Parts: structure tokens; C-alpha cells; sequence
């Protein structure tokens, strides 16, 4: 799940 | 099938959760027991052994079982260096909630649609200790006042993704 | 499955095709979830195919896979492959505009199994909230979606290609 | 028992993963919701490495559910391969079915084979009546037969040679080398 | 099951071109047999293929499947009674080919084909029965009477019946 | 456990209720329910075909083809079912609650009435399905779209609704 | 716990005393022997008094129904056979061999006729045999009924009353 | 074994001979099966001898609302009085039940407990209010409470006590002596 | 399935046991072959002049309990009528050979099968027994009973009575 | 052991049995049977065997209150084991007619303890005392030894529970 | 599932005991037990010298297998670093108290629970002597408190039970 | 079943006695284990036709088929095989340790050796059977035919030091 | 239920 | 299955 | 419970 | 199966 | 089983 | 868990 | 077991 | 079995 975790 | 395997030339067989791992990605995707805290715990620590810097993810969708087994992975959160990232992805209830919102602060996050249920399971005064202790940090990680908490951890609740951010459980809501 | 060393289902993943072909339950969201965020990391200009064949699911789960839907950059092409129903038939939907597909012999059904009893206010929020995302997929009146969710009908993929719900049937 | 695996170049497969190395898909078992989702898998496998390049299906199956079945087939329609299929010793029911949808000229069946195209050996059964109009009427198109023929045949425990399905258009040669 | 060094058994010995029929005859076993034959087949065409057999009988369609793909492969299929060879196991043995049918001499023979579609199940029987008399060189009628009743066939009674062609020692 | 009753005559409950013409559907309808009263309902015809035999519902419903097994004996025998809701009446159970003596159709203030009807061999599930919304239609009144439209949907309705829909003749206390 | 059970004085010995029992199964050997006791014991009770079979029997195997029908056959009552919801292969057989005038059905039940060396030989004998019944108690012609009893086709409580399987249907 | 059986030519199980002298018990789950029971063995009593009352001793954590409300609603038909005892544990429904006693005729034992939490912890939403607002109204009228803390008090998990109870409105009487 | 009649009450096969009559519906082992020869005996003890009808349909079972049956038939006084009804096959076929000469009966469609069951050196006398006995009770040869029985062969009510198995059938 | 089978026999002999852990079947059971022999005759005495291992606070709470209503006195038994609420009604047999054989066991220990919330864990507090301001009574030991040996789960011989007030007597 | 790490494909755990970590996360039976001693007794192969830490989560179990374990601990030549993680109950307390001296941790929201299983004959009681022995020597308490507590259900959070000698450090 | 990894990759304990030329029979004697046992002597015997094979038994038998096919391929093979009892050998487990080389049929100090066989005119054939065995280890045993045909209608005990009076083993180890 | 039903 | 047997 | 339920 | 499928 | 198969 | 176990 | 097997 | 046993 990035941007941005991470 | 379910799980599937990823793999790379090197040659390596990883299984995807596995291949997650490797960026630094734990799922937390079942009802939290024992096992499963001790398969969290090794993984923290092993993640913030390979490179004490660099941050850990930790991905959400769990209705929270268990409270020793979900302060046995606070408590490793709290310790290790790095900073722990938070993602609810459809489920963050009971004991999950409570580690959605024991994240470090500003990298609490969750998904338009998510849900979280901040209701807290189940010798009377050992229960009395615990259910304390859960709305005090509850009350630390949200700002909320700990009577607000204390009167919304022992009913039933639930809550949409503005409303838990409303709430001071997450940070964000993931976009784009 | 069908494995060497490494099943069917990897090497499908492998050209970027997931295979949902069972109820959607936490187990099934977190696999497609991963290997959706998985695709887009490996490369997020090419485009993801989810095909589809689901009695339905949990709305939880399917949401989980929806939310990743949107949130990857990757084009992500839907295809019912026999039947699309509840959030399968909901996935189907939100798959990209103009790439959402349907085999000649398919069904699609709309309806959305609902779910303290002043906790039912959740009901409420999300029943609409399904409504509210499917009118626009469809671009029919939301008034005709809170009908038509209501009822257990099922559309074959021809009265669910003016509905709104698919984009082409795919034949010979 | 258990299935053998062989070794070639260093990649291991297992003997049905060897076939599938070559375009081969065996669907040998009932056909049920979670064989048609390994079938309609491999042929959209098949179809992504090489969309020109022709796929076979090994058939031999009793059969199943019309609706696993009907998935299997819109996927061997849709793919751009197109789809030859053969018959190794029991094609009845919806197996049979697959194997006259083959490909025209490429429809196969060994000398002892057998066919039998007997289509089944609530909130539903709309569906089911959809999917059994089609199901005839591919057959008579199929097989260049009338669909009164089709309707009767597909009702009763009728068993065909090879001999007799080549006379019925539901193959198109018999193998023997 | 053992493992050599890596193959394991069974697996080892396809590697040399032979397969084992050690269990009944299923559809599984049928499908599993005929596509090692035809990749056997497939990688040498020339070069004999083995087939060991120790198996109770099984399905009449399975066992003609095995039959026909050993028929269309360009290779010659041996055979050989490790044991026991009966109803299509035994069908199977004879089908090899001929003069290179072994049996050992303590396995056994039974060709006897026990069991609905009574035109088919007639057929079935009459097509089995033709193969054999011609496989075996025995007239129609003794093997109408052998493949009807339950009966049993040491490696020599095999031998002078037509079953195999020689009994290893 | 049962309790019983005792009058010489050693009755259980049910069969009490069974001795004046009573039946009770309070479970789901599968093959055996069906077998089971629809054997009550001719053993009472059989007993007296003249007095009328009273049905107190309280199911979930469940499958068709037993429920109808259960209307078409109902509508043959000579004597007239009056059906009661006492409590549930869904798919089965409410189509049965309709199929009662015109006029003596009964229900409980806070009994509850659900129309909707799922919750080879296909050919036969429509046409029940089509005769279900035809007499459907001729014993409450209202015309057959809203009935099919009704019948695919989940819509609840109490004693009161239910009479305002045609479900029901009157409402006891 | 047996149904309505009033003291194991269950409902269905309540209708055996009304001449009327009920087959409401597969037919096995089980629920054959106890059928043909039953006809039997209604016999001896009243040689004259009329008999209703009810049936909801999905099929069953030939000796069994086969004991039924010559049962049914041998004593003197006339038999009603009466269709409930459903009546196949052995259950539509004795449906159809009830007593003419008497066969019965309702109007959503629905009736399958098809019915499911030596073995071959008996099995031809068999299938002979309930055909030659069939097209007797039907009328039809032996030819249709050796085609109909091949396929698996439903046939409505109109459907069975056109073929001759049953005589009236009950409203 | 548990259910004893008492003779007098007659043997009867305890409960029916409970039940011989118009006694009904109510001593588990509330479910349909236990309610039709409960609904028949009323409707009995009530005519065999429409003038003397009739007694339930519950013993229940109550469970359905449809069930409660059917053995409600043929309480409230039938002529005799239904008397109510509170044995040990009248939760939820059978609370209700219980305070839908005659008024002076509802019971409960010094160690008894009553638990009015109506609850489905997390389904057509509206009817789930209907249902909860119809609770409530009748339950503000059995004990003279507010609407408003019978609706507080009823959507929360909440213990009494026999002497809570008799003060809330929920009992007329605990038994002495 | 088995229903109860009053008449005290009794289930369906204590009506037949008050008559006379015995039930042998299900597989012969030791159990139903102990309580028929108790039946038996307890028929020939309260009327040993009176006949006893034995009413069979069974696919069978083993020789020694199908043996004890035949010795306790052979035993009492009273003759022993028997008939078949479904199915007589190994021993049920037997025992139904084993009937009193002239009251063998047989329902007009009921398979007969003769086929026999499957320190072993003894098994063979077993055998040995049956083909002895039946052989002086059909009245035929023994090689035409010992072939006719070692492999499974059909019969009929009408190829029973040629064979000797039976004596009339009912219409 | 049938002939009406022993159990029933011995209610007939104003006996009743308790040989099973309670709960609500039995506790329903027992209060029906005393409610009797009390309505059949309210002045004849009342056996109770107990040989249970326990059960739930609110059974045996029950069964207490029902000896308490009922006229009869009731005379208590241990035969073997009288464990958690089974010890509770051992010593609230009518005073004098509390007995205990030579080798059975007394344990006073009560497990603490329907709620879904936490807050409700007074009801346990409230049970626990009531428990033992009862046995204080029916034993004459003051109530600060009751809640210490309530609170362990060590267990008494008939003769370390004859002097503790458990029972009056041991039969021999 | 259980994950794994990377020619060196590492399972979980697996991972751990490569830098002689034991995990103690499940209750103990005959065989996990039997699983730990082989673990202590090749990391004491490979390397008797360097020391081994013993994650606890464990509610106990088994007191004939923890005794083994405990015994398997003393002689090794490594000395057994135990860190509660969660939970330590029955045996699992045992064993986390027995760990090297300065060496036991725990974490700030681990419990510790000493109540050990009642219950051949003279074996067990024997075990439980000795077990009460050695917590006292370990701990630095008299012995009529630590018997007086196993007989007893008390939960120690991780700074009562810092008070109470079971452990010697809390780590933040 | 513990696992073996030599300089990798690994194999199960019973494959490293394999490369050894060694082969396990401590199960119970069906087609199954009949199958693999056949095979791994035609391996062994396929990879070096002079070197000397051993078979490690313990078993309670099994029947005439499976057994008797182990036997024909012990007799086809060039490579003799050694064999030699290691716990309890029965029925046709002693039948084929007898059936061992001659001069390298060994057996631990005490092993017991069970020689008791297996328990409509196809069972005619059931005599024919036990014949062939009494035939074949009469000829190996070294021992008259009729001390081998009552003596194997019955359970009999034996040993280690009786098992070379009988002319079952050759040797025993220390 | 009577009156009236029945 | 009298007359006559019985 | 009498007197006086009932 | 080839020639010729494939 | 060579010499002869194979 | 290092510093310091490990 | 050598020597002597092997 | 009489005569004679009884």
C-alpha cells in the first residue's frame, strides 16, 4: 500500500 | 487453491505473504491467538534485526482475539527501533483495532471502505487491570479523554474510516 | 494443483491474471489483496486481469478488494467467467470502465445479503453505500439500483451489458 | 496411487504439468466447480503465453454440472487458440460436450472410446433451463444434426462408438497410427 | 515410498522407460499411464517401453484407454507379470507385444472380466473377448468360456494358453 | 422432552392437539414435514371430511416441492384448512398461510409474515414458481407484478401489513 | 421420538387403521416387505374395503416394487394409488398399475417413467417385462412406452393424465 | 439419567405431572420448538379450565424474539391469568415473559437474577427496530419505567438482582417463607 | 418404517407372528437365523398341528445360519409352508427349496438365485451339503445342480417350477 | 435399572440424587422433585445425596432457594465428592441433618464464574460474597476465613469438615 | 501459516534457533516437551558456551514434561536466558523463574502465573516438593508463601512479579 | 523418519541405506510395499551387477502374491542378496529371509522366526499355494518335506540358534 | 386459538 | 397371501 | 411455589 | 498424440 | 527385469 | 529482543 | 551391519 | 427342541 506505507 | 508462490532468478520459492515479509510487510489477516502473536512477535524482530532503520508495515484485517497474545505484539512494537506503519484493510476489531491505533503516529492509515470496532472482549480483578490498561493507552493513542474510551471500549461500536479518524485511531485515509 | 518447482494458479499470477472462483471470505481478500499489491509493485503501467466466477462473500472482504482496486495504479480488468454474484457480481462492476467483461453464458446477480440491535445503523450505512458505488458504475439512477439490489433476480450478460454492470460480452 | 515426475531441461514437472508444458490439458475426473476453475485456468494459462499457438484437451470424464461445464466452454470459445480436443476413453455428459465444441477438423477420439452426450447423467433453475436450450443447440450445430435428434439423444443413457460418433459429426476422426 | 539419488522410486525406473501398474485400475491410473506412455513415446520413438504389472483388475473404459494410446505410440510396449495380472490387468498383459510378454513364475493370470446398459455391457465383453482370442491365438468360444467364469492361470498355464512368451528366470 | 396428557387415554401434546383437528407446523419444510402432515391432514379428512381442520404456522418455510406437496392436499381434501399464524410464516409457510380457508385466515398481533419465495429437475421449479404467484394473486386480490416483485425481495410484514395486503382475514386477540 | 406419537402409536399406524398407507421413500426391501404386510393385513381386515396408496416415493428398485405391484395384485381390495408430489421409475410404476378409475394425482406432482452374460440378460427380461405392464395399464402402444421409459423426462399431473399414467387429478 | 418419572395406573414424567396441576416450565433456550410447545400447552390448559390461572416458572436465557412474541401473544388471548416465577435466570426474553405476568402474580426467588439486554451482538435493519421499539413500549408499560430508560436499559448488557428487579417493575413479589 | 397395530399393540410383523406367519426380508446371519428358529419353535409349541408359512425375500446370507433354520424347519411337526415374495438367492433360495412338498409358492415375478456363499480343505463339504439336499428336493441331477451353482444364474416363477425350487404361483 | 427405574423408586422414598455436575436440566430437575414431595406431603423429611463435582453459581442457587421455600427439611449426603455448589448445598442441608461419609471429599472452592462486557464483572464480586456470607451462616466460621478458604482450591476430609461446620456428623 | 525468510531459505523460528533463540509458545505436552529438550540439546551441541534464550508464552500444562524441561535446562552447559513475551502459567512460570540468574526478563504487559496442576500419587506430589523448593531458591522467598500462592489463582503483572523475585528485569 | 542431508540435498533415513545397497522391510507385506521392494532390487542390481545387496527385514508377513513376487525378483537378480533378520520375521517375511544366498543368511542374537502360512471350486486353488512354498524353502531349508508341512499348519516359536538347526540362517553377529 | 379458530 | 398359504 | 404459584 | 494432436 | 525388459 | 536477550 | 553386511 | 430338551 505505497505510496506511501510503504 | 488460496495461497499462492511468487517466484524469482537468483530460483527462490516464496508464498506471498512470505514475499510481502521480504519489503518489511506483516499480515495480521486472522483472529490474533497465540500462534499467531508469536509468528508477529519473530517477525518484528527479526525485521528490525536486518535493518534497525528502515520502517515495518503492519497490515490489518483481524477481528481481535486475544488480549495477552495482542500485548505480547504491542509490547514488541513498543521495543523494537523502528517505526511500526499501521494499515487497516477491511477489519480492524477488538484487539487489532487496538494494535491499528498502537501504531506510531502519523503512519496509522486505513482504506475508504475499512471498519474498526474498538469493542474490547469478553478473577474479576485481573479482567478489571486489563480492561484499565486497554483504555489507558487507548486514551494516550487517540487523545480522546479515558472516560469517553472507557464508556465506548465496554459497549459494542462501530466505525467507518472518516469516523475512526474522527475518532484519533488513524492518521489518514489511504487515497488516490 | 497441476505444480511443478509452483502451481496453476502461481504461473497465472505470474502473467498477471488473479482467479477468484470461490466465496469471498478474509482468506480469499487478503491472497487477492497481496497479490494485487504485488502486480502493481512489479510493474504498474501493465494491466491486472480478475476474473471472476463468486457466489459472493462477506462485504468486509470485498471491500478489502475493491479499496486495492482503486488504490493501484494498474488498470484492473474484470471478467465473469459463469457467475458474478453479491460482491463478486460488486467486483465485476468495479473493474476499469470500458475493459469489464462477461462470457456469453454468464449470470450476474446484484443482490448485496444484507449482513446491538441499534448497531443495525451499519446495515444502513453500508447497504447504501454499495448502492451509491454501483449506480455510478452503472450510471443507471440510484433509484432503480435501490430497487433492483432489493431482489434476488439474476441478468444474464446481455441485460447486464445495458445495465451497466459489464462493458462487452466476450465470443468467438 | 500417486503421479510420476519427470526431469528435463533443470526443471522438474509432475507428468500432467509435463503435458501442459506442451499445450496438452487433461481433464480426466467429474467436472465440478473446482476442476472447471483448474481447466478454465490452464486454457487462460495457455491462451497468455501463446494467444496463435493451438491448445489440446484430453477428455476423459463422466461428466458433471451444466454451469461448470458451460464455464469451461466460454472459455475455450473466447481465448484466441483455438482448441482441439480428443477423447482417450469416456467423454459423457458435459465431457462430451467439450469434446464436440472442439475445434472443426481437430475433434478426435481413439478406437475404444465412448460417447455419450446424456447433458445431466432452486433459485436456479431459470439458468438451468438457459444453459440447457444452449447446450442442445450447440450440439446440433456441431454436429450438423436436427435439433430433434440433439433433444433425444441428450434425454437417454445412449452410448456411442468412435465409429458411431464420427457418424454423428460429434468428432471428426478416429486415431489409430 | 523411497527415493534414490535425485528421483524417487517408480519415477527412477520411467526414467528408462518403464511404467508400474501396481494398483487397480481407475480413471486416474488410466490417465496417469497414458500420459507416460506418450511421453515416453514422445522423447524416443524408437526405444522399447516397459510395463510392469501387478494389479486386481479395474475399469473396463480405464484399461482400453491404456490400450489404445500402447497401440497408437510408435514404441513396442512390453509387458510383464511382476505378480498377479487380472480381469483388465490381464487384458492389458497380453496386449503387449507379442514375443515380448513375460510373466514370473510364481505370478498369476486371471483373465475373468466381472461387472447398467445391457447393449453396452454385451458389446464391452464381446470386444474384450475378440482381443483376447486374437492376442492369445485361442478360438472365440474358450475364451467366452474363460472370461465368463472365475478361473486361474499359473505362468506356465499363461504361457501355453497364448497370455505371454516366455516365463524370467 | 414432550409433555403429555391423560384424557384412560394417554395423549402427547400435539396429538392432544390433533384430537380437535389441530395441526402444527412449527418447523422447516423438507421431505419428511411434508410427509408428516400431509398425512395428518388426510387421516383427519379420513376421520370426519365434513368439520374443518385448523393449521396454527409458526416455519421458516423451506423447500417448494414439499410445500406444494402440502398446498395440493390441502385444496383437495373435503374439509377446509383454516390457517393460523401464531408466530413465523416465511417462503413456504406464509404461501401456506394464504392458501387457507377464504375468511378464516388468522394471525397473532406480533406474528410476522414473509413472502419470499427461494429463502436437472429445473423445468418443474418455475412452474411451481408460476402457479405459486397465480394463486397468490387469487387469494389475497392484488394483481401478479406485485406479487412477483414481491416474492424476490425480503419484505417483512406484521400482522397489520399483512392484512392490508391480503395475507390475512383477521387478526386474533 | 416418532411423529404424532400417542402412546409406539405413531401417525402413520393411525392411518394404516383407515386403510390407508403411505410410501413416502426410496423403495428398499425394507419399506417392501412392510408395504405388501400392510396390503395383506388391510385384506384380511376387509376383503371389500377400498385401500388408498399414497405415494412420494423418488424410485426404488424392481424386485422391491415388483413384490408391491403383485401384492397389490394378489388380494382383493382395489387399490387407489395416489400421487403426492412425486412418483419415479418403481413409484410411477405402481402408480400407474393402481386400480383403473382410481389412479390419482395432484396437480403440481410430477411422474418419471424412466426406470434406472446372464446380468444382461436379466436386465433386458426385466426392462421387457414393466414395459409390457406399462403400455396394458396405459393403453399406449408397446413401441412409445419402450421410448419414454429410455429418457429422463418429467411429466406433470396433465402430462401423466394425457399418457394414461393416472386417471383424474384431485381438486 | 435426569427426568425422573412419578407413578400414581399412572406414570407420568415430573414435568408433566408439573403440568397436570397447570404448571408450565420454561427452563431453557427459547426456540421455535420450545415456544410451540409452551403456545399448545397453554392453549390446553386454557380450555380445559379457562377460570383457574396458569403458572410459568422460567428458568431461561431467552432466546428468540419471534418465539417470546408467540408465547406473549397467546399469553395475552387466553382467558386465565399466566402467574410467572423467576427460578434462577429470566434473561432477555424470558425476562420478558416474565414481566409479562399478571401484574400481582409475578414471582421470582431470592437468588433468582433477571437480565432485560435484548441483544444480537455484531438481518432487514428496519424490522430490527420495529422489534426493539415494540420491546420497550410493552416492557415501559409491564413495569411503569420511562420509554426512555427502559430503551437505555434494555440495549445494554444489565444484571439484577431479585429485589433490582422487584424494584425496577419487573416482579410483584419475591417468594418467602 | 414398520407400523404398529392394535389389535396391547404389536408392530406389523406380530400380527404375521400370531397367524403364523415369518418374516425373513433382510440378509440371513446369526441373529435373524436365532430368532426365526425361536419363531419357528414357538410356532410348533403352541399348535403343532396347524401349518407354518414362511414368507421370504432375502438376498442371502451364510451357510450355517441358513443350515440352523433348515434344521429346525426339518425338526418340528408342523409342515412348513414357504413362499417367496421379492428375491430368494443363496440360502433364502435354498431355504425356499427347503419347503414342504407341495406348498412351495412363489409370486408371479420374484428372481430365484441358487449361486452359493463364498482348516479351508472343510468348505467344500459345505457346499457339498447343499447341492446333496436341494438336489433331493428339485428332483434333478446333481451335476446339473452342481454347475447350475457355482455361478450367478437368473430364474423366474415360472423357470422355479420347472426347476423343482417350487410348487405353484398365485393369481 | 428398570422395571419406572431406581432414581424414580427412590423419589418415591423421598430421595432425591444428585450424582451429575449441576446445570440447569438437573437444577430444574431438582426443584421440580422437592416442589413435589414438598406439595405431596409437607411434613416428611427430604434425603439429598450429593455426589457432584460442582456447577453453575445460578443451578445451584436455585436448588437452594427451593429447599429454603419448601416446609421439609432436607437432610443432605455426602457420599463421595461435594465439590464448588455441591459442598454449598451440602452445608445448607437443614442444621443437625448435614452428613458426610468416612472417605468423601468437601471442597468449598467456588469458580469465580451470559456477559458480553467487562464492566459486568461486579456480578461476580456480588455472587462470590453472597456465596459466603451464606456458608458463614451455615457453617459459624467468621467470614474472613470463608473468603480465604473459598479462594483456594484445597479440599477437606469429613473429619476436617465436621469441626469447620460443613457437616454435624459422620456415619459409620 | 508460518512464514520464512531467504540459497538459505529459512523457516520462522527456524530463523530464531539460528541465533539460539527457543520459542516456548505453546502448552506443553509429552511432546512439545520433547521438542524444546532437543532444541536446548543442539544449540548446547553446537555450542556450549554461548548462552540460549527461551521466549515464553506458554499457559503451562503437563507437570511431569515441564519438570523434564526444567531438568534438560540445569545441566547444560549453556545457561538458559528466559524472557517472558506474553504469558507464563503453571509451568511456563516454573520455567521462566528457573532461567539464568540476572538474566530472566519479561516485557512491560507480560503476566506470570503460579498455580500448579493438583494432579502418579507420590510421583507428583514429590515433583510438586521439589518444585516449591527450587522457586524459593530461585526466587529468594520462604517456602510457606510460595506454597500458600500455588495452591492459590494469582495472576503477577511484570512489576509484582519484580517485587516478588520471579524475575529480574523489565525491558523498554 | 528423520532426514539425511549429504554434501545439498537431503533423503528420507531409509534412502541413505539405499545408496548403501540396503533395503527396509518393517511393514507389513501388501502390493504396495511388494512393488517398491521389487523395484529398488532391480535399482540396486542395475547400478553395479557384482556388488553384494542386503535386505534388512522385519515384518509380520503378508501374503503369497506380494511376497512371492519380492521372491522371483530376489532369484532374477545377479547381484546376490544377502538377507537377514533383525526383529521378527513371519509368514512370508521368514519365507523370504529363508529364501536368502546360501552362506549369507545372517540374524541378530535373538529375532524369532514364525514359519505358520496365510489364512466354490476356485478355493480348490488355495492348497497349490502353500505347496509351492513348502517345495521351495524344503529345498532351502535343507530340511525333510513333512517336518515342513505340519510344522507350518501351526504358530511355532524359534530363535536365533534354532534358525541355523533349521536351516533358516547361516550365521549370527557379536 | 378458539374462538374461533378453533 | 391367503388362499391359500394362508 | 404454593401458596401461592400456584 | 501426435502426428497429429498435437 | 534385463536382460530383456528392458 | 537484543539489546541485551539477545 | 559391516562386516560383514556390508 | 421338544422332545426331548424340553
Amino acid at each position: 500500500f505505497s505510496p506511501x506505507a510503504p | 487453491n488460496l495461497i499462492p508462490t511468487v517466484i524469482e532468478q537468483t530460483e527462490r520459492a516464496y508464498d506471498i505473504y512470505s514475499r510481502l515479509l521480504k519489503d518489511r510487510i506483516i499480515m495480521l489477516g486472522s483472529a490474533i491467538d497465540d500462534n499467531v502473536a508469536n509468528s508477529i512477535v519473530s517477525q518484528l524482530l527479526f525485521l528490525a534485526a536486518e535493518d534497525p532503520e528502515k520502517e515495518i508495515s503492519l497490515y490489518i484485517n483481524s477481528p481481535g482475539g486475544s488480549i495477552t497474545a495482542g500485548m505480547a505484539i504491542y509490547d514488541t512494537m513498543q521495543f523494537i527501533k523502528p517505526k511500526v506503519s499501521t494499515i487497516c484493510i477491511g477489519m480492524a476489531a477488538s484487539m487489532g483495532a487496538f494494535l491499528l491505533a498502537a501504531g506510531e503516529k502519523g503512519k496509522r492509515y486505513a482504506l475508504p471502505n475499512s471498519e474498526v470496532m474498538i469493542h474490547q472482549p469478553l478473577a474479576a480483578k485481573r479482567i478489571l487491570l486489563l480492561r484499565d490498561k486497554l483504555n489507558k493507552v487507548l486514551a494516550e493513542r487517540t487523545g480522546q479523554p479515558l472516560e469517553v474510551i472507557e464508556r465506548d471500549t465496554d459497549r459494542d461500536n462501530f466505525k467507518s474510516a472518516e469516523e475512526a479518524l474522527e475518532y484519533g485511531l488513524i492518521d489518514k485515509i489511504l487515497t488516490h
